[PDB]
């Protein structure tokens, strides 16, 4: 056995439905029912001799994807019809491009370091943010600071995102009355 | 352990080991046979505590010769592991010394134990 | 007289001229003394010579005191032999370390 | 007698063993010259035991 | 990729071409016997004559070196240049060189090997082309001055990057750095392949096995805290052990015993892997010294078992395999020695095996239980099976004697077993 | 060239089939030595917070209840489920600081449930177990008031009256100079007293079964010097053994584990078991662990743990005796879990990010592998050990 | 690109001139770069003079 | 001889104040305690040296 690539595609959607080596190439194209298409490549061995023994494990090369479950919320990101923001029950927020599919990208959920300096409270095992019930976006100050607000299911605060960087923002807005967030809006 | 003499009883050891802890927190304690040997030479030692279970006992047996030369009280305690913990370190200690300080906050307790060790000699 | 000396003195026993000059003029003091010509110090290299002198002097005091003050000492050197092994282990791990990043 | 009582005597039956750390076989390189394999295997057992 | 990067790859391909005089000076200066100033002045005839003499001395020590006098150390090899050779010819040449490095691996202490290998360094430029094979064969001499001279004239491959500090250095590489080189998974696959070739050719020797064992043993130790990384070690080092066990050499078998024993403590395994390990250990157990190490290894592996079936009886095939290689009198001798290692779980598994498969040996069980003190739960398991034996097997003097032995020791526990069973 | 179409290659074949070479720990009953599978749950006190430090914690022997106490003078009982942890009931005791509280269930009459609480006061409270609360105050010592000026350090155990085979509870208290005063749990009568030399620092209780339906209670008391006494409470509290803790000085706590204890009480006589572990804490942070299973005036300890550098204020074993939790209230995050019989401190947990604070109370659930840790901030944080 | 190539008379050095103005002189056998110019300009052709030392 | 004794006591006092300061430089947790007379001393916490 050279190697095993674990959980490249979700079991719940059929695992690896198709995996084909490209003819005459070290590239293998894989697909699954999770609305994803990936490619992996075998790098040349790092040994000057006995290259057949020292086999580099396959490396992720490129992929395309989308939501695994129906989107829950959608919005138009800009005045033009270039980009759309979509959120799904699979706990992921995506930026989809009408003009060209390759421009579509997933908005990152990596958190910014707290300004105070204290440690942020969360489980070490990383999980995606809950489903997004509501969303609000403005472009008057894109690139200057956060320009998106989102409301989550059964959560007592709203998270901010940044369209220019395509990453979650550094602010979290709380209701301050022990209630869940039901509405989000932004001034022009 | 015939060579270890005088050897304190359980009641006196607790009193000695109590002062050693108080001296350690006040930084009035010198730990180790080599560092205890110096305090005798400088004439700054109130009295010397030694561990009877040290093996070979001879590595600390020079201190009685120096102590009787300088007229410094000295006493043995049964355990070197217990001495080390009282000193406040992670290693066993075979010898320790209480440094002289006439402005110390624990002067009375040191002199009270010092008198008992003199009686023992 | 040697047995009643602390291990620090045994380290720098033969270098009083350098020691007391340094002590009075507020400069760094010697670190080898007469022990510099022992075999174990020779095996060490660089700054490890200073460390092994500290370790070897301490164990020499342990063995020397057992020689002077033991009433029923065997003429075997058993305490020295086990003391020697400790210094060799200390030398081996001390020399095994490499400063340059690998 | 109960099944838990059977379980708990199994826990009591188990005995302590010396775990292997990073600094457990580093000294083996020192004494690896002109030595037979069987004596070398015994030393691995002594540190493991 | 920039032009300089592409030209860099071109430079490496043409490293040994000797296009000009300066390139000849660097290539010809490299030597294992001589300094650079003297080496450049020398000629291929002078180098070959000394190598021819050195090969004869090695041929006296070991006849197998005599074959290369026809191929690598021929007079016609003086005029043989690799750069002008075709791909098929170069492949044959590399096989011959690799075979030579295997034989010379064990004789590097002897002076003549250093002269004979000079011819390959100066003629065939093995220090540039066959660099990985040369480093692997001389890995156990890392403290020797010869390895230092190799490091000076060699360009390290990517996998030997740890040694770059000690190229042209006063101090030799430390034992701690040898562990780091082995710590890599890519290197272990590379070393596994090389060690496999030695076993196939029966070219292994004790100094190699000792050095290999420590590095493998230390690699498990350094990864002990990292359980995920230990799992990735399993396909590699256990696969090496299976190869070592298959070897007829006892030293290879004892090395496999050492590797298995340490790793079993480092990471407890499934009982199927443990059971499979015994079948390999016992399958090729013929040497007496290996037989002593095998028994200690088997006892230790059962100690690591800590799941249901910990003290269950051995399979029929394993039991039949064990007793043939270890007679009952042998294990009684193993139990007799006061310094016996802890083997209660194995004896419990062995004891339950005897009752299941061997009725004539029930008298032996009585001796075994006296010799070794078993745990409270282990004694219960033995009594439970013997109670079944009475109901099925005919009553015997030895059978009741075994019960009588339990009546003598812990009378109360015997009642609990009877109460729960009947 | 190749076709598939005791053998030596047995090891190679099994490796090909097996992708996971690790035995599934679900089957094994012994927990792994160095890796702890521990998951955090919702805090016990989150529903109804406390106004002081959690001085004592106790899990009900059978029901899923957790009890808290502190100088806020309130006894708060929470229903621990791991997800909601709502408060069952509260009880404010005016002018009665709580230094220690504990559930008690009669070993014979399972229906009898009671809560004993005590503080720096010359009385003790008992709460039999919702319109009102049945509270009794123990304040009488029957001629021994001089030896006992506070009930703040106490423990409850089971005593079998051998001359009648009846079983009843006893309340043990700490005296002035080496004194341990033993009271009847219900009637409050003074039964016997035990005396040791030096300052009594801590004591613990061990049960030794004799035969069917018979067991004996042993009071293990230790001095600040480290000398350990053992009294047979079935024979008028007469000493049966004396020994010293090797290298012991400034001892602070002593505890037994692996059998029935206050933390792992029994539900019936046959469930009584003897403890195979003993740990002795100290001010320096050392903890000497002894294997009770294997008698001498000076016994050697199995291990001498030194990970903590401050005074040991809690010592407690898991119900099965496979974990030892040693904690210190001197500094923050000073809690360590020790695997037995390896005596190796777990490495993965707690981490730098684990919130523990000034740990002042620790409790293990009788079953389910829940760990409750109280701190000076008044927050009881709950963890689950997945092995159990 | 595109790249116009000229070899030296003795064949030891290679001169390449890209149309957008990337000019490189190298010893192609030893993979050594003698010069590399990034003239931001349109370059048409290049040549070596009497030896590899000078080129136009 | 009297002046030799007086010089010895002065050197003893100077060294002791020097050593007191050197202890503050070393690692540990300490609290400054000030008497009504104004004498300043430091009390170290009861933490074992690891």
């Amino acid at each position: 056995r050279i190697h095993v690539l674990k959980n490249i595609h979700r079991e719940s959607y059929g695992g690896v439905t198709q995996a084909t080596f490209l003819n005459g190439q070290p590239i293998i194209v894989t697909s699954g029912g999770d609305n994803s298409l990936k490619e992996y490549v075998f790098d040349p061995s790092l040994s000057q001799g006995s290259g057949d023994v020292v086999v580099q494990p396959p490396r992720y090369l490129r992929s395309r994807g989308g939501h695994s479950q129906p989107p829950s919320y959608i919005a138009f990101a800009d005045s033009q019809s270039h980009f759309m923001l979509s959120a799904s029950k699979d706990r992921s927020l995506w930026s989809f491009s009408l003009r060209k599919d390759a421009q579509s990208q997933e908005m990152s959920q990596r958190l910014h370091k707290k300004q105070d300096g204290g440690r942020v409270g969360g489980s070490t095992i990383k999980s995606k943010f809950p489903e997004i019930v509501a969303l609000a976006i403005e472009n008057a100050r894109i690139g200057e600071w956060e320009n998106i607000i989102t409301a989550h299911k059964d959560e007592k605060f709203a998270r901010t995102w940044d369209m220019r960087n395509k990453r979650v923002g550094r602010w979290t807005f709380d209701t301050t009355d022990d209630g869940f967030v039901k509405s989000v809006a932004m001034s022009q | 352990n015939p060579k270890a003499f005088p050897l304190a009883d359980a009641a006196l050891t607790q009193q000695i080991l109590d002062v050693v802890q108080q001296a350690a927190n006040l930084r009035q304690l010198k730990k180790g046979a080599n560092e205890a040997t110096k305090t005798l030479n400088r004439g700054i030692s109130e009295f010397i505590i030694m561990a009877a279970d040290c093996e070979p006992i001879e590595i600390l047996l020079h201190l009685p010769l120096l102590c009787e030369d300088k007229n410094v009280p000295y006493v043995f305690v049964p355990s070197r592991v217990a001495l080390g913990r009282a000193c406040g370190v992670s290693r066993p200690v075979i010898a320790a010394s209480i440094t002289t300080n006439d402005a110390s906050a624990i002067k009375t307790q040191i002199y009270a134990v010092k008198d008992k060790i003199e009686t023992l000699l | 007289s040697l047995a009643k000396s602390p291990a620090s003195t045994i380290q720098i026993l033969g270098a009083e001229k350098a020691l007391f000059r340094a002590l009075k003029t507020k400069h760094d003091t010697p670190k080898y003394g007469l022990l510099y010509h022992a075999s174990l110090v020779g095996q060490a290299t660089g700054k490890n010579k200073g460390k092994i002198a500290r370790v070897l002097a301490a164990k020499a005091a342990v063995s020397l005191r057992y020689d002077a003050l033991a009433e029923d000492r065997d003429d075997s050197g058993d305490i020295g032999l086990e003391s020697r092994a400790k210094v060799e282990n200390r030398l081996s791990q001390l020399e095994g370390r490499d400063l340059r990043t690998t | 007698e109960d099944e838990e009582d059977i379980a708990l005597e199994f826990i009591n039956g188990e005995k302590k063993d010396k775990l292997v750390n990073m600094n457990s076989f580093t000294s083996m390189f020192d004494n690896i010259q002109n030595v037979q394999m069987d004596t070398f295997f015994d030393r691995v057992m002594k540190v493991l035991t | 990729s920039s032009l300089s990067d592409q030209l860099a790859q071109v430079a490496s391909n043409n490293a040994t071409v000797a296009l000009d005089r300066k390139r000849r000076q660097k290539l010809h200066s490299a030597s294992l016997i001589y300094n650079s100033k003297t080496a450049a002045t020398q000629d291929y005839d002078f180098i070959f004559e000394n190598a021819s003499k050195a090969l004869e001395e090695l041929s006296q020590i070991e006849p197998k070196f005599a074959i290369f006098s026809r191929t690598l150390f021929s007079e016609s090899s003086i005029s043989l240049d690799r750069n002008v050779q075709t791909k098929e010819e170069i492949k044959d040449l590399d096989n011959a060189i690799n075979a030579y490095l295997l034989l010379a691996s064990s004789k590097w202490y002897l002076a003549p090997t250093l002269h004979a290998t000079e011819w390959l360094v100066r003629r065939f430029q093995i220090h540039v082309k066959n660099t990985e094979m040369l480093l692997l064969s001389t890995l156990n001499y890392y403290q020797t001055p010869v390895f230092k001279r190799i490091l000076s004239i060699i360009k390290l491959p990517p996998l030997f990057n740890c040694l770059s500090n000690f190229v042209r250095s006063e101090k030799p590489p430390t034992a701690l750095t040898m562990i780091k080189l082995f710590n890599d998974m890519d290197f272990l696959k590379l070393y596994t392949s090389y060690l496999d070739q030695c076993i196939k050719h029966n070219a292994t020797y004790t100094n190699q096995l000792l050095f290999t064992t420590c590095c493998f043993i230390n690699v498990v130790a350094f990864n002990s805290n990292n359980d995920e990384k230990l799992n990735q070690l399993v396909p590699i080092l256990l696969e090496i052990s299976a190869k070592l066990l298959a070897s007829k050499s006892k030293d290879c078998q004892i090395a496999a015993h050492t590797i298995l024993v340490v790793f079993a403590t480092a990471l407890p395994l499934k009982k199927t892997i443990i059971l499979a390990a015994m079948e390999t250990i016992l399958s090729n157990l013929d040497a007496k010294e290996a037989k002593h190490s095998a028994l200690l290894t088997i006892c230790k592996l059962f100690q690591t078992l800590k799941g249901q079936g910990n003290v269950d009886q051995l399979p029929s095939k394993i039991f039949k395999l064990f007793d043939s290689k270890f007679d009952t009198v042998s294990i009684l001798t193993f139990l007799d020695k006061e310094d016996k290692p802890v083997c209660d779980k194995f004896i419990t598994s062995y004891t339950r095996s005897i009752a299941r498969y061997d009725r004539s040996k029930l008298n032996i069980i009585l001796s075994l239980l006296k010799k070794i003190r078993l745990e409270r739960y282990e004694v219960r398991l033995i009594i439970t099976d013997l109670i079944y034996l009475s109901e099925i097997l005919e009553d015997k003097s030895q059978l009741v004697e075994l019960f009588e032995y339990f009546i003598s020791i812990n009378e109360d526990l015997v009642l609990k077993c009877l109460k729960s069973l009947g | 060239d190749e076709s598939d179409s005791g053998d030596i290659n047995a090891l190679t074949k099994i490796l090909s089939t097996t992708y996971n070479y690790k035995d599934t720990l679900s089957n094994s009953k012994l927990l792994p030595p160095k890796k702890l599978d521990i998951v955090r749950l919702k805090d016990a006190n989150a529903s109804h917070p406390s106004h002081s430090a959690i001085q004592s914690l106790s899990f009900h022997p059978s029901k899923p209840l957790l009890l808290t106490g502190g100088y806020d003078k309130t006894l708060r009982i929470y229903h621990i489920d791991g997800k909601t942890n709502h408060l069952v009931t509260s009880l404010h005791l005016v002018g009665s600081p709580i230094q220690t509280c504990t559930f008690y269930t009669s070993l014979s009459n399972q229906n009898q449930q009671n809560i004993f609480t005590a503080g720096r006061r010359r009385y003790m409270h008992s709460w039999d177990l919702s319109q009102t609360a049945k509270i009794e105050k123990f304040s009488r010592l029957y001629g021994h008031e001089s030896t006992q000026r506070s009930f703040e350090n106490f423990k409850v155990a089971h005593l079998q009256n051998s001359q009648t085979n009846s079983v009843h509870g006893i309340v043990l208290l700490q005296g002035n100079n080496g004194w341990i005063n033993i009271l009847h749990s219900t009637s409050g009568l003074w039964l016997m007293g035990c005396k040791i030399e030096g300052v009594i620092t801590d004591f613990c209780i061990d049960y030794q079964p004799i035969s069917r339906g018979k067991f004996r209670t042993i009071l293990i008391a230790v001095n600040a010097y480290g000398e350990v006494w053992e009294f047979d409470l079935n024979k008028n509290g007469h000493v049966i053994r004396r020994w010293k803790d090797q290298g012991g000085v400034g001892i602070t706590k002593i505890q037994v584990g692996g059998g029935t204890t206050t933390t792992c009480p029994a539900l019936q006589i046959s469930k009584i078991k003897q403890n195979r572990w003993l740990a002795v804490g100290s001010e320096s942070g050392f903890v000497n662990l002894y294997d009770r299973n294997n008698t001498s005036s000076t016994p050697t300890p199995v291990a001498a743990l030194d990970q903590l550098t401050t005074t040991i204020s809690n010592l407690q074993f898991s119900p099965d005796g496979q974990i030892l939790c040693m904690a210190s209230r001197a500094v923050k995050d000073a809690l360590r879990l020790v695997h037995l019989p390896s005596c190796s401190v777990f490495s993965n947990w707690p981490t730098s990010g684990t919130p523990l604070g000034k740990v002042t109370s620790v409790a293990f659930s009788p079953s389910g592998g829940l760990l409750a840790v109280g701190n000076e901030q008044g927050k009881v944080r709950l963890w689950k050990l997945n092995h159990y | 690109g595109p790249y116009h190539i000229k070899y030296a008379k003795n064949g030891t050095h290679l001169l390449i001139t890209g149309r957008k103005g990337h000019v490189a002189s190298m010893d192609w056998r030893k993979g050594q770069l003698r010069a590399e110019l990034f003239l931001n300009e349109t370059c048409h052709s290049a040549t070596y003079l009497q030896n590899e030392q000078y080129f136009a | 001889v009297k002046q030799h004794l007086q010089r010895e006591t002065q050197l003893k006092q100077v060294q002791q104040r020097m050593d007191a300061q050197r202890e503050l430089l070393k690692k540990g947790s300490k609290k400054k305690i000030v008497d009504s007379s104004g004498k300043i001393s430091f009390k170290w916490k009861k933490q074992r040296k690891r």
